[PDB]
């Protein structure tokens, strides 16, 4: 099932590119010429099928075609139809004779879908469109990730030979960071469900096989067991997915040229705080709560005083379940990997205590009374006073220190300090905003432990980036949360289009290849509304919470007349004052404006901020790390928006500096269900993820774009004599290389600072380079342990004359008996 | 006297004077002779290596008319390479040394010849 | 499964990479008689 406002999406981005020549040369039909089509009732009663493919019939009609439909079977009626519906179809193409989908004689939009729809249901996912790869979820485990595919796309030579897969992209880009010594970054792509966090997995497992059995593999042990603990605290159940991440994971990994990851650096980014607090129904809290609500010891359970998973505030108690999740076995390996990550069983067991203090501080009920002399005045429950006092011992705090920040209202103006009282709904947001700071710190101070043992000392030099986000989600209700969502989304996409098209447009102008534009559609426009400096639906939101007279609905209108234009900011039909719509990439999408300001805003009190780096537990301590203690009025830099646009946009650059491979990862339903195919949720991620723009790329020609130095430092093996040539110029050099190597002058191209060449003789280049790094690959193996041998008979050298007073010694006693 | 007496000795140093040496380090030890074995070949050796098997495998193995002969490369053999140029090559590729990388080029000695290197490991053998 | 759909590479033995249902995408080779012509421009439909 699809959403009507899906629909919308997916109906206005289908146009009619190239003309029908579906007749012969003296006047009639052919021989039954297929076509796509978007009119048949087949295509009306049902919403998964877009297109359906019909045959022209041998009768006539070139003004107003005739057809019958026959992919799906039809009734078998000659209906006519008019050729603005009429799409060119390739019928002698098989699906999976190849792998870029640019092999194609008509590329138009139903002709795509269906190459992809062959490729998914024959179960081959993996489909490239370079640079491109596009993941279609086959929501079952085809076998394709398992150790004997890494080690076939590890130790196999000819690139050519193998299938397109998320191992022929892990290689390519480990082949360029250690071939070219280039920083590079993999980026998946996709909206919730796609598969970007799984597809993440399997390229980390990929560089964790290593071909040689030589290292050190104490450092890549905790890299790997981090991500079942990553998905447990930051991942949680949605209706959109399962394991949806709640949170922006980023990587830096030090790999080995054979395999292996010598050191890393997981830095995760903002974590859904109100996720830990309220859940929607059917929509479950992170898994790590039920984790330890289901699969904790017996010792746990009195030691903490563990409820069942109904009994707890915190957590939806209908939700609980997850289907083909047993979160008891999940727990056995969670805990198992927090082992694995240096932490003692004393350093795990406080992780879970915490854990135990926030559940059981969520049941503490406040009440209203008449305190303060202005009344509402909250209070702790006389049978809840010994759940709260167990709560902050379980956190390790003082439990009358938390109870006076939470119910004493201290406001200080100027010079004197002022005491009063917190109100009910007041002292609720209080124990909330605590809640929240807790698990986010905990979360990440687990990444600090792990970063602390994981990381490089001197930094990373050439490292291998890894970017897995939150994607694109759409609920009923859609809030900041989504909003921030969304945001990242669209920011990693304008960084994707720039990169991909924007750049490469003038990088073979400037270089005097090509003159030719590449036509893309751009997110500049809806990127500008949310992320513009000044002006943007950001901007406007830190204007409202800075200002004191500043309301939700007073937001709302702030953006409604100034983002007025350009369109992408629409105010919504219904309750303009607390709704907005803004036209995604993915279409339009309504946020309800409710909380904006306080979602924005919370952000735990210096006054408590104290009372948690002042406690007796060393974790609990390290929890608030040189956190700046903040009373008063909310600074710019304090507020949760700014904050994560800040954080973000440092993150882009650091990608943009290296050298990106993009994963596009295609969610084909949202009923969850292996081999089912549904042409509009397929068709809008054809295009959020530009893969149809991707294309107009063709026109380039040349699949090899590096500088002389680049290209002199990679291949060189080839002729080191005319290569290591001091006397002749490096421009000179690398044509050289090409001329003993043989080359047609069609495959390469002079440029003036960079080198084209065709991926047509990039390979027979590269199969040429590997005929003499064999050869060079043992010679420098068989010199590099000629002198490591020496290295112990020197150092045994010069113990022969201690070990000559043990054996006459020794004699001396066999003498003696 | 002869190389037999030599390979026992080598065994005893990549072993750490182990009995049964970890596969990783009988690599070391038939390299650091002149000994590489094709893809289909390094599959065909044992699960636990033992100094009987060893020296079997050197005796079969090892080139004795010219000791390196995986060295030469007359392309490679022929031309000069600069002291910094060849570390360029060593630093990117190795899979052992760390500072002993100093000491190869003093077991040779600007420009050197692989000729030359191997004329010196034979020596050093 | 009985059978699959392979394909000549580049003779008394055939260069064969399976392709339906997809394979390992291994190169391997097979004696004639146990191959058969297939039709390919040909649709089902
Ligand atoms: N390569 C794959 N093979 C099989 N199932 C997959 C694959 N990738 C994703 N899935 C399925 O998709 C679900 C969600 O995947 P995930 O990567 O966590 O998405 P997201 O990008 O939303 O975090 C998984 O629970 C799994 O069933
Ligand atoms: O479900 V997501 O991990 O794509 O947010
Ligand atoms: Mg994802």
């Amino acid at each position: 099932a699809v959403t009507n406002e899906e629909i919308k999406t997916a109906s206005k981005i289908v146009r009619r590119v190239s003309n029908v020549e579906a007749f012969d040369k003296s006047g009639s039909v052919f021989k039954g010429y297929q076509i796509w089509t978007d009119i048949s009732p087949t295509i009306e009663n049902d919403p998964n099928i877009m297109f359906v493919k019909c045959v022209v019939q041998q009768g006539s009609k070139k003004e107003k075609l005739t057809v019958v439909q026959i992919d799906p079977p039809g009734t078998g009626t000659p209906y006519d139809i008019d050729p603005t519906h009429a799409w060119n179809c390739n019928s002698q193409v098989d699906p999976m004779s190849f792998g870029d989908i640019g092999l194609l004689n008509h590329t138009n939009i139903p002709c795509v879908l269906d190459f992809l729809k062959h490729r998914y249901l024959k179960n081959q996912i993996y489909t490239t469109a370079v640079p491109l790869i596009v993941a279609i979820n086959p929501y079952k485990d085809l076998g394709n990730t398992t150790n004997e595919w890494i080690r076939r796309y590890r130790d196999t030579a000819d690139h050519t030979k193998l299938p397109p897969h998320v191992f022929t992209c892990a290689r390519e880009a480990l082949s360029n960071l250690h071939g070219v010594n280039k920083s590079q970054t993999i980026i998946v792509s996709g909206e919730s469900g796609a598969g970007k966090t799984e597809a993440t997995k399997q390229i980390m497992r990929y560089f964790a096989s290593s071909k040689s059995g030589n290292m050190d593999l104490r450092i890549q042990t905790a890299i790997m067991a981090a991500n079942p603990v990553l998905e447990a605290f930051g991942n949680a159940k949605t209706i959109r997915n399962n394991n949806s991440s709640r949170f922006g994971r980023f990587m830096q990994l030090v790999i080995s040229h054979e395999g292996g990851i010598r050191y890393g650096s997981v830095v995760a980014f903002l974590l859904e705080k109100s996720r830990i607090i309220t859940q929607d129904d059917n929509e479950r809290s992170y898994h790590i709560f039920y984790q330890f609500l289901k699969g904790a010891n017996s010792t746990m359970k009195s030691k903490f005083g563990l409820k069942g998973v109904t009994e707890y505030k915190l957590l939806n108690p209908n939700s609980t379940e997850v289907s083909g999740v047993d979160d008891v076995k999940d727990f056995e390996e969670v805990i198992e990997s927090l082992k694995n990550m240096e932490l003692s069983e004393s350093d795990i067991e406080v992780i879970f205590s915490i854990v135990a203090g926030i559940l059981t501080l969520g049941n503490v009920r406040l009440i209203e009374k008449q305190e303060a002399g202005l009344s509402d005045a909250a209070a702790i429950m006389d049978e809840d006073m010994g759940v709260f006092n167990k709560a902050c011992e379980l956190m390790y705090l003082d439990p009358e220190l938390i109870k006076r920040e939470i119910l004493i209202k201290v406001t200080v103006a100027g010079g004197t300090k002022i005491e009063g009282r917190w109100n009910k709904n007041d002292a609720e947001v209080l124990k909330s905003s605590l809640c929240k700071a807790m698990y986010e710190k905990l979360f990440l101070w687990i990444i600090r432990h792990l970063n602390s043992r994981i990381e490089p000392e001197g930094g990373f030099k050439t490292f291998m980036g890894m970017l897995d986000i939150f994607g694109f989600e759409v609920f009923k209700n859609n809030s900041l949360e989504q909003l921030f969502i969304n945001i990242t989304n669209e920011m990693l996409q304008k960084n994707f289009v720039d990169i991909v098209f924007e750049r490469e447009s003038k990088l073979y102008k400037d270089e005097g290849i090509s003159t030719a534009e590449l036509k893309y559609t751009s997110n500049k426009e809806v990127i500008n509304v949310l992320c513009e400096k000044g002006k943007s639906v950001l901007s406007y939101l830190e204007d409202q919470c800075l200002a004191p007279g500043g309301t939700d609905e007073k937001f709302v209108s702030s953006c409604a007349t100034n983002l007025k234009e350009n369109n992408k900011f629409t105010p919504a039909k219904v309750a303009s004052n607390k709704n907005f719509i803004i036209q995604h990439t993915i279409g339009p999408i309504q946020y309800c404006a409710e909380s904006f300001l306080l979602k924005n805003k919370d952000v735990l009190r210096g006054d408590l901020v104290e009372v948690i780096k002042d406690s007796p537990n060393p974790i609990v301590q390290q929890l608030f790390e040189g956190q700046v203690i903040e009373k008063g009025k909310i600074a710019k830099g304090s507020l949760i928006g700014s904050q994560f646009l800040n954080q973000l946009t440092s993150l882009m650059n650091l990608i943009n500096s290296t050298e990106p491979h993009f994963i596009r990862c295609i969610k084909p339903n949202e009923n969850k269900k292996p081999l089912e195919w549904c042409e509009p949720k397929i068709l809008i991620q054809l295009h959020a993820l530009s893969i149809l723009e991707a294309l107009v790329l063709r026109q380039l020609g040349y699949s090899y774009r590096r500088t002389f130095e680049e290209f002199l430092y990679q291949y060189k093996f080839v002729d080191i004599a005319a290569a290591e040539d001091s006397s002749v110029e490096n421009q000179n050099k690398c044509v050289n290389i090409l001329k003993l190597s043989g080359l047609s002058e069609s495959m390469y191209k002079i440029g003036k600072s960079m080198v084209f060449l065709k991926q047509e003789g990039a390979k027979i280049l590269t199969k040429i380079q590997r005929e003499k790094l064999v050869e060079w690959e043992n010679c420098v193996s068989v010199i590099e342990a000629a002198i490591l041998k020496h290295k112990y008979k020197q150092k045994v050298n010069k113990n022969i004359p201690s070990l000559l007073r043990v054996q006459a010694h020794i004699r001396k006693k066999m003498v003696a008996q | 006297s002869d190389m037999e007496e030599k390979f026992r000795e080598a065994f005893i140093l990549f072993s750490s004077c182990s009995d049964h040496i970890e596969m990783y380090k009988f690599f070391e030890l038939m390299n650091s002779f002149g000994i590489i074995l094709t893809n289909d070949e390094k599959a065909a050796l044992p699960n636990d290596i033992n100094m009987d098997y060893w020296l079997n495998f050197a005796k079969k193995h090892y080139n004795y008319e010219q000791p390196f002969k995986h060295i030469n490369n007359e392309q490679n053999t022929n031309v000069q390479i600069k002291i910094d140029n060849f570390l360029g090559i060593m630093k990117a590729l190795d899979t052992r040394l760390t500072e002993s990388d100093l000491n190869i080029l003093l077991q040779i000695t600007s420009t050197l010849n692989l000729k030359t290197v191997s004329q010196k490991l034979t020596e050093s053998i």
